């Protein structure tokens, strides 16, 4: 009777069961469809593909991400991609296994009781909870305070809580995430010369940049030192064998979660965002706050970070303020190791949300049990 | 985009 | 003492002078040398496949052809403008203007960008543009006499694609055109015998069940062909890039995600302005067919079936018969604007300190 | 030997001559600034927008409000907005027109003290003065006695009188007059699916509560039946052409304003405050305040605020006591009313601040004056 | 926030 | 074809 968690974040699914240092099905949540119709019979040829299988057959399937920044997009895609998950990489019914999801903050209640209905309707489950992102990266943490500062591949938010009790009026979300940061590392390489406009290119581009790609202090002394010398050029092979090289473009896309303008957007940069929300709660848990922020989620796993988040927020606020960052190594599975501990716990039980109750209740009752 | 409106 | 104007495009030149309405020459760029109207044999090269440039050396020959044979004029230090894709790698600009700069001095040249060319051309401020060459084809949006320069779209079928296209069609009926020749009157007979269906299951019934719609088209040699489903299909394939090979939405669905990337505020002013530029723009029913299809694709994304307000949209698409020229004609009104003050150029100082870096004062 | 009034709110300003009865040229008061660096040459660009030119063209400029909650954070664009209102929807000098400020109860000296400095020495006008929205709000309606609730955009207040001599140690003032409530509407927007994040979608989240949000009576009775009933579900257009549907946000923002918990607050609604100010004064005004007690301000302009506000101060107030709030319609303009009769009645001439004054005392003689 | 201090 | 990788 063990619990699980599956935390289907738009980059990838991570799914697992609880009492578990690290989850079992770290899978891309990507839904491919064949181009072409199709002649072969007898050897595979199906109408859809999902999972490492897209990935690895990705030059001919068109791909879909069915979520995006978060919110649900295709229900079907996602029904499927849950039915691989549970049948597939599990192996496990759902029907003798509750099951706990993750969502993001400020998103549509009609998804998330649409989620839950279909979860209940569909899959049979005795019990369906949902929670932010952002509590089970704390809990894994093992902490009972700070602020959190989540990156996801759809979204990217920081929320402040003190000894548990959380302040929504200081939750800041923006739409920032690893996508817009691929079209713009595809649109300064064809600025080079390089072309990447498919969705298989797409992934190349993804994989570029979860390999090379970095932060620094001084944004001008870099485009300088990259302008004036190539000691910053770097090497990539592709599946092809034609090698390429990158220059200044490696820490200038991070810039756009630095400095939005880049891209268009007029919101600011995620340390401006930070001191806002950390300014909107009161001095005396700021005063904490500063001292302990946590990172979590993918889009933060570039090399120094840590240091220009430090030096942004040092000088936006005072000088006596310590300040330190919380930056682990075993942050993208930060979330499903805390579902796994609050599934663990005891006293959460008592909260699970059950079938009879969704039954009598309808869906409007997950927006009361839960947050 | 996915926002029934904006975005 | 008036700038000179020269838009080099994927296989056509059209040059005039700093005012001039209607272009005073216009020759393939397709290439002792024979680059030039010469065309009417040697080989046959045409380097500019798309907005790149493969063979500098030949684009030199042209271009010295061009202002040696066409134009009577060898200046150093007569402003000249050009025009390039939006997003073309930065190296071919970067050759363009050393080769213009040494090989002539032509002080200040201002290289622009042929949707902004054209915009000016139509005398606008607001309005989003779709130029569609031979080679590739884009769309810039603009508010207000300003640029955004974060919702520019490329799109690398137009052309020279429908062209092989077509040409893969005939063969598949089994005409076939395999030789380098024959190019142009393929293409001749595409811009001929060429038109997009407002109604593509009208059109493919109408196909299988008439005789009509089949045309006999004669060539050069004295041979005749016949022309069927391809004189509707080629515009599918232009409007259908899967069908093509390439993965993406295709021109409508494009526009319209480019669109509602932009601000809210000003989707209407884009609706309601919509120009276009280039020959392959031209194919008849392209304009009607591309609002229906705007049109449609608003009803289904954001209405999702609700008819009881959609005639309240109120879309306005633009076109003229001199958007063969646009691009020139803008280019033209721009150079007559600009000639007075030479800051706004690059002239041929201040190129040997940090010449390439003053042309990143174009786009930040 | 006229005069002139420029009432400078924290969302809007609204300026004119004195002597009428309605203002003259009232516009926002914010500045536009272009973020999609580089243009088409030729046409033209400007550096910066402002008054209804921003509101017109936003989608590529980025707002600014130089004022946040009564206070000013930038002196340049105050400037500009000034000198916009005086040279542009007047076309007048004001070398030779004595103006006239308006200001909240408590604010910055420092803050009134540059206010003076500007309007003395970069206008070269021959005198002007400050004065109290409350004061001005009264004098628009005429009666002398009773308690003044004002709410503007950004900040809010109350303040008693009675026969001319004001009670300052039971001034009240808050920050929840539209700016707080804009972003919870645009909070439970995102919770409904739509979202409104920049500055145009401030403005317009700014136009559709003003068209369509209204207070309710109670608040739970009014959840319960929009949540069963959808007879309350209304729509909205867009510029694009979209609709929208709203339902019980029109009833929790109102209830934002009077339980600023959902905001992350801890004070007291606007009854409990208004209440207590109430309180700290004697007996007899005491009663004669309740009789008499008026609400001004955009924010006041809510569809039902009166009888909701009136029932709450009944229900935490004892019996024998009759209530008989007032809100009379165009009371958004009662403190331009109010400072144009001030400045048309010939007494309060002699209370000038002149120029010889700042020059000889600096601006600090502003305090001494007020 | 503009109060030199809180808020 | 002419983009030193794709195309
Ligand atoms: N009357 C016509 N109808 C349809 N298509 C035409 C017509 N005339 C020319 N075309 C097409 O237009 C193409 C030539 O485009 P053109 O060279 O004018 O574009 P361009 O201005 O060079 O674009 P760019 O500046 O981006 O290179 C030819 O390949 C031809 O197929
Ligand atoms: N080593 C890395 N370096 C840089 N970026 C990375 C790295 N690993 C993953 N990413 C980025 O993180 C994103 C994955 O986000 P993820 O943390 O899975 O979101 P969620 O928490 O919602 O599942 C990917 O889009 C990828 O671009
Ligand atoms: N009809 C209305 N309904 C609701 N709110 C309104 C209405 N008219 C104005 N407002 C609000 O009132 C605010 C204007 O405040 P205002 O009274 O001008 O402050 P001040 O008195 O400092 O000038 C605006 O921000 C707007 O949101
Ligand atoms: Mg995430
Ligand atoms: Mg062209
Ligand atoms: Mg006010």
């Amino acid at each position: 009777t063990t619990a699980l968690v599956c935390d289907n974040g738009s980059g990838l699914v991570k799914a697992g069961f609880a009492g578990d240092d690290a989850p079992r099905a770290v899978f891309p949540s990507i839904v491919g469809r064949p181009r072409h119709q199709g002649v072969m019979v007898g050897m595979g040829q199906k109408d859809s593909y999902v999972g490492d299988e897209a990935q690895s057959k990705r030059g001919i399937l068109t791909l879909k991400y069915p979520i995006e920044h978060g919110i649900i997009t295709n229900w079907d895609d996602m029904e499927k991609i849950w039915h691989h998950t549970f049948y597939n990489e599990l192996r496990v019914a759902p029907e003798e296994h509750p099951t706990l999801l993750t969502e993001a903050p400020l998103n549509p209640k009609a998804n998330r009781e649409k989620m839950t209905q279909i979860m209940f309707e569909t899959f049979n489950v005795p019990a369906m909870y949902v929670a932010i992102q952002a509590v089970l990266s704390l809990y894994a943490s093992g902490r009972t305070t700070g602020i959190v500062l989540d990156s996801g591949d759809g979204v990217t938010h920081n929320v402040p809580i003190y000894e548990g009790y959380a302040l929504p009026h200081a939750i800041m979300r923006l739409d920032l995430a690893g996508r817009d940061l691929t079209d713009y590392l595809m649109k300064i390489l064809t600025e080079r010369g390089y072309s990447f406009v498919t969705t298989a290119e797409r992934e190349i581009v993804r994989d570029i940049k979860e390999k090379l790609c970095y932060v620094a202090l001084d944004f001008e002394n870099e485009m300088a030192t990259a302008a004036s010398s190539s000691s910053l050029e770097k090497s990539y092979e592709l599946p092809d064998g034609q090698v390429i090289t990158i220059g200044n473009e490696r820490f200038r896309c991070p810039e756009t979660l630095f400095q939005p303008s880049f891209i268009g957007m007029e919101s600011a940069g995620i340390h401006e965002t930070t001191y806002n929300s950390i300014m909107k709660c009161d001095i005396d848990i700021r005063k904490d706050l500063y001292a302990n922020n946590v990172m979590s989620g993918g889009t933060t796993m570039y090399p120094g970070i840590a240091d220009r988040m430090q030096k942004e927020i040092t000088a936006l606020a005072p000088s006596t303020m310590k300040i330190k960052i919380i930056a682990p190594p075993e942050r993208k599975y930060s979330v499903w190791i805390g579902g796994s501990i609050l599934a663990s716990l005891s006293t959460f039980q008592q909260m699970w949300i059950t079938k009879q109750e969704y039954d009598e209740a309808g869906p409007s009752i997950v927006h009361r049990k839960c947050f | 985009p996915a926002w029934l409106a904006t975005c | 003492s008036a700038p000179i104007v020269l838009d080099n495009g994927t296989g056509f030149v059209k040059v005039g002078y700093a005012k001039d309405n209607f272009p005073r020459f216009q020759f393939p760029s397709i290439v002792d040398v024979m680059v030039g109207d010469e065309a009417e044999l040697l080989q046959v090269k045409y380097p500019m496949e798309n907005g790149i440039i493969r063979d500098f050396e030949e684009m030199n020959q042209l271009w010295d052809y061009t202002f040696f044979e066409k134009l009577k004029i060898d200046p150093r230090g007569r402003k000249i403008l050009l025009t390039e894709p939006p997003m073309n790698p930065v190296a071919n600009r970067e050759k363009m203007c050393e080769t213009m700069f040494e090989r002539y001095g032509f002080g200040g040249v201002y290289v622009a960008i042929q949707a902004v060319l054209s915009l000016y051309a139509q005398g606008l401020s607001s309005g989003v543009v779709v130029d569609s060459g031979d080679g590739v084809t884009h769309i810039v949006p603009v508010y207000e006499s300003v640029v955004l320069n974060h919702l520019v779209g490329r799109l690398d079928v137009a052309g020279r694609d429908a062209t092989r296209y077509l040409i893969s069609l005939l063969l598949r009926k089994g005409y076939a055109f395999n030789r380098t020749a024959d190019f142009e009157t393929v293409r001749e007979m595409k811009e001929k015998l060429c038109y997009v269906s407002y109604d593509l299951e009208l059109d493919h019934k109408l196909s299988e069940e008439t005789t009509v719609l089949m045309r006999n088209y004669t060539l050069p040699d004295g041979r005749v062909i016949k022309v069927g489903s391809e004189r509707y299909e080629c515009p599918e394939c232009l409007f259908q890039p899967h069908l093509v090979g390439s993965e993406q939405p295709g021109l409508s669905e494009f526009i319209f995600d480019t669109i509602q990337a932009a601000d809210v505020d000003i989707r209407k002013y884009l609706y309601r302005a919509i120009v276009l530029s280039g020959g392959s723009s031209m194919y008849a029913g392209l304009p009607s067919r591309l609002e229906k299809e705007i049109k449609q694709l608003w009803f289904e994304r954001v209405l999702h079936g609700d008819p009881a307000r959609l005639p309240n949209f109120k879309v306005k698409i633009e076109d003229a018969p001199r958007r063969r020229h646009a691009v020139f004609i803008g280019g033209a009104v721009l150079a007559d604007i600009m000639a007075q003050n030479d800051h706004m150029w690059v002239s041929k100082a201040e190129w040997e300190e940090y010449g390439v870096r003053a042309l990143d004062k174009l786009g930040p």
